[PDB]
């Protein structure tokens, strides 16, 4: 069950909606990111010049729904500050990376995870190799848009994305993913 | 033989 | 779950409070319910302003032909024009709805993807049925790529040498092959 | 459990399963859901049997619910193909394949029990994919199915449109009926 | 089912009820969803009052430990001073978070049980893919011990030590080992 | 389903809490246990000099979630009238005999089962032996309290708990775990 | 799906509440017991001096379950009416003969069906025996309230619960179990 | 179950499977789905035939539904090795991998039964992993179809190019059609 | 089935079975996964062929998608313990442990099949537990697979350098790619 | 599938499985999992070799994940109590109860080959009920878990507080590291180069 | 699988299975859960010794976890019903039922190795039904519990009070407490 | 032989 | 014999 | 001998 | 004989 409170009744999370606060939790799916994507126009349709915040602790999912909210974030007028909890995988990575530059913050303890898609296909030779270009310009564009927000090179993330390449805070920052840390409210 | 159209005595 | 919203007081979901604004959702594979509730909303935008044009987001991994085409007839029996918007992904079915939309209102995102295919059927049973079965599946294949190209500006021969494997087309090689008319990179631009 | 029977010869004793004494006597059984193993086992039989005595006829005995059409073929084929008359006789049932197998044996040598029951119907399939590839499957079946009809035809002596009005659904026959539809030749009742 | 408060007069359920004196509860095992709606709730009663202290209540076998990090993260990261009490148990990841309370309003029932055992994992793989997962774990329980050693006072090395196998503590043991501060036996005594 | 009262809508478990009333059935786990252990908090906000009634009848379950909701009792200011109906288990007889001295009744047909603990683990020797010591200091620990609260001896209760021990309310208030039994409300 | 009146919002089974009536359906587990319980002390506090109905269709359960129901009839004042719709085993036939002396009804065409208790265990032959004993006893106190509640004999009822035994709705009176049955509203009155 | 039957030599009499007899007579059966263990048989075998005698003519009856490709290359390969000429015949149907040992015997001893059904389609597949990874496996499979078609086309007599507008999709073929394809030499109707 | 074949001895008839007709001429079966069991038998096969000569040559047939690592090592010793020189053919496919059994083989007598193809990649392994056990587990496979490949690098004679960049992803090799790289010796496209 | 060879007699040709006409050589196999089965036919194989001869020799081939201690005890007292020295080998992998076979064999008669691996830990095992019952398999296993190390020390010259520190988690070994921990003596490289046997 | 033997008379050389060639040498195994097949067998077993030499000694060897009671008490009344003396030997380990039949051979010839183990427990059982039922079967099983521990204490000697104490929870015992508490007689350590 | 290339008396 | 009680040669 | 590498007349 | 009832030597 899940929390209401009173300010006639909300429910805990749409109470911090009316705060600008986005939740992305669980692998990303078609649903989850669906929901995001109109949490997100509704915040821009009240105030489309007031910041909103994303938070996200995630193990990745399809890359469809993720870059269903990327182009979403990018899309839309407000400045989307990506907020890292517990961690952030491929495509929690992407999207964490994906926020306002200056924007992009991680908690302390928190971790990240970039590696190259994944996916698959059975069927006649030929439908694998129409599948196999997809997933590999797919990958390409996913290379493209880490380098520009990162700010590394392509060469360098095509290294760093052919294995599971774990990140802490300080390391993230250092590689672009991020902008700083949030050790405490009152400092920043 | 055995079969049934064979032949027996 | 799915939070609410507030706009006396009055108790909204979020989707109910983009559906004041004249936005639908397409996402998941396309089935008979689903398409029956994307049918009453759009009806039911129809009665509230048959002059304000529909926006329709589509997320979709494709499915049934059957949910797509009354899907379909309804965006074109209505007078609002059903603007159609590809985020994620349009599948088959999806590519259909997307190009189906309004001349001059598909959009696709930046990082969108289409994927056109040619219907897939099956059926088990005495060789009589599966002549009828077989005949059926392939006008209705007839029937997507004329709809396709009429839809598309392509011709017909285009439409049946592409769609007789799973073809991908990216925002840009959409738009040049008239599947869609152009990409929404920021509000503010357009 | 298969039962042992002893064979008095004049080498000797010899021991041999109940279904190896009676392929030495030129019969062969088709028992069960016919598939690739049971007909090829089939298939070796009769080679076996035509390279043994070319000039006795062959007994093969049907008792199926029918089974695969490719793994029938061989066996039509097979039987067509070796200079034997292969007689056929329908025991408990015979089935689509059965009855094509039983109608397929020599003229004058296709007999059926009294109480036999014999079942003929279109082929059947299916297959799951791309319009396309549905066409292609769907046209290989409907090959078959004329294929088919024009052997039962031939062996029956029944007119090609009959048979494809008798096809169209299950038809059961008796052996009666069967003599009367060209299926068999006559009735065993006893020994004479 | 969970019951349900009157208080004009607002309907509540005895959860949101509690909320509203600055409780949570912290039960089950630790996943990512309930991590996100403890991590929620504090956010909440730091807007409401971000002066106020905030009370905790763990009774859980432990769970990932990833959303364990975003409740320690977010402890840390508010103004308000979080007070864990224990009821039950605390488990590796549930007695990580009683001993990241505020200094001195760490709380133990006197009946209840914490165990300290370091991290679990497991990959399966390439060689080349394990060397990085374990590289990781590795990281992840040296981190672990730091915190846990700063927070209880103890040293590294007895950390390290105490964390090799599961390692059960009443409330005694724990206070004794800094883990908490004190017992509650009577709300009138304390 | 759950009946609904209206006095505003109150589920039939609500308007009993309204009245200090509270409900442990099924087998105690951390789930129901939290509730319970909640409603007594709110019970105690609400009037902390009222008495507290708990209905039991569980055939028990984990003694994690049970003793939460035991130190819970003993730790709040109210006294918590224990009553068992139907059956208690060795957990629910703990919670049972835990009530407030003067307060803990059973009624004429409902059956006791006091137990020694349950447990197991696999894993190495070295393993084995810890999780063996602990459950032996639950085990002593369960009956130093049981012992406290009966007023038995302790080497009485290893003795009766060492194997599965039924009794009845009678043979329960003779035993100590109940203060008396309740026949009926205006007699008592 | 339930219902709902207006008269507010309330379900089908809480507006009959109103009017002291609770329904004890399907088998007889912990849960669906402590929901009675919660009624029948929530119709006791709204006014202890009125009678409670309560309709029985069951095919039996649990013991520990019927007792708590059986207790907390026999605990509060209010005189607790069993009627009998469908049918009354075991369990149900139990908490039927329990109700209210002169109250106990059934419907013409239900059926009571009475037993012995079923059980079982698997362990050392110790454990066996001390539950062994244990449901003997549960047997007999059992027997004993039927016959306190029926006016038979313990032995008779010893007897007759040995194998299950099946009886109508005049059998059941006859046996002591109720006391009359319900044809018609206007013929009766009783209410 | 298989039957066992008897052989009349100069020492004595011998008992043999039916299977074994006519492995005697060099015939090879190949039956049922391909797979290592099923192609390691026969590869046994057709060594042990041609110890025996590496001149006389070694014949493989294919009844298949069609298989792993890494089975059938180490029978073709075999084939292709030996001395002996693999005279295949066709029983029931040759799928993929079948047609392919099917038209790899010896040309002009590659032969068809009239009913019998022989389909060509593209290699099958499917690797789920890394993109890096699934690169690898798309590129191997695609050799493989270009190996195969090339090997079709040799025996076949087909263009390189006719084989893969035909092998894009299941393509079924009779008897006649495969003799005017190529895949067989000629049809063996009836005993002469 | 297993077909049974007949020797002629001057002294006597024999029947064997098929698979042990060639191990009675020093050949060796590798078919399926690698595991314990039917390493176990071919290492014990091994023994059998040495104590019976040692001097002659033993070949051993590869056709194995994978398998264990422990297992492969057992057989990889037992060749390289024993006197007689271990012949290693490829047929179908040889996989990373079929490969590095395949490699191991005399110098000069590996060879592989033109079709068949060889893959070559890094071990695969998983534990879930504590992670000082993981650690454990971890230090373990890399040790196996720095150990492979310094075999592999002995025999193909390829720097350990190449192999491990070679190995870090799977690496699918044809007959004549094989060669150049060093796993096969030469191939054995006819008879001669 | 199991190959049948033949042996050549005075009396005549012999038919056999691979694995007997090994027997006959005195060579056994201990391969997969231990259990009561498959260790009472190794230890039936043994008592049949040395009644046969009692002086020569028996050689025991070792590729194992390991498995029960009981099953894996009967062939360790079974070694230990006749004539003949067992000789034992590795091939593959020695497991915890592999290991202790392998370490249990004839002193200077243990071997192993170069790629062979070891791996040693403390037993496992478990139990689901009362307290009580608890404790007495508690106490149970771990008299097992030093009865083990104790003849662990013996064979391999260690000493307990060495072994109990290295069994208490998986510890992997390979052929020389083994031969430096007493577990084995050589390594078998090649049949000719040392000819042990 | 199971290995095969020889044995050399003057006669001539047999075949033999390793447990059959055993059996010659009266030593029968009883191994795995003590069921109802497996006691059969070896009731055989003991009555064929029996007649074949009724002095000689008979030797049981028991690696078991122990089963059914029924089972056991046959395999127990065959022993005492018998004159050879049943040596029983424990290997690896005794259950409740192993551990009856241990200490129920013959006096004297009751033997343990040393790493051996021995539980014993009372018996375990249940049942689900009315009460009636449930009493009669509880009481059937307390009386099994009374007849064992009588057996038991009649063969180790203990009192039947200290039987009953001990048999309360699973009891475990190696060989040298066997031993002190009458249950075996002696150990074989090594051979002498 | 016994196969269909073979011939037959 | 062949048994551990059995003597040997 | 009969295979591959064996020799043949 | 070898049964129960059977006499032996």
């Amino acid at each position: 069950l899940v929390p209401m409170v009173i300010e006639r009744s909300f429910d805990i999370y749409s109470r911090l909606l009316k705060e600008r606060v986005i939740f992305l939790t669980g692998q990303v799916e078609d649903h989850m990111a669906n929901l995001i994507v109109a949490q997100m126009l509704f915040l821009e349709a009240e105030n489309p010049e007031k910041d909103i915040y994303l938070y996200i602790n995630s193990p990745g999912g399809v890359i469809t729904a993720g870059m269903s909210i990327y182009d979403t974030m990018q899309f839309i007028k407000p400045d989307v500050s990506t907020i890292c909890m517990g961690q952030a995988a491929s495509m929690g990575a992407f999207l964490l990376t994906a926020g306002a530059k200056g924007k992009r913050f991680c908690l302390p303890n928190s971790r990240v995870m970039i590696h190259q898609p994944l996916g698959g296909y059975q069927g006649q030779a030929t439908d694998i190799e129409i599948h196999a270009r997809e997933i590999l310009k797919v990958k390409g564009r996913m290379n493209e848009l880490m380098a520009l927000h990162t700010g590394q090179s392509l060469e360098q993330i095509e290294r760093d994305t052919e294995r599971d390449r774990f990140l802490s805070a300080p390391e993230a920052v250092e590689y672009g993913l991020v902008d700083s840390i949030l050790t405490h409210r009152n400092e920043n | 033989g055995i079969g049934f159209g064979a032949t027996v005595k």
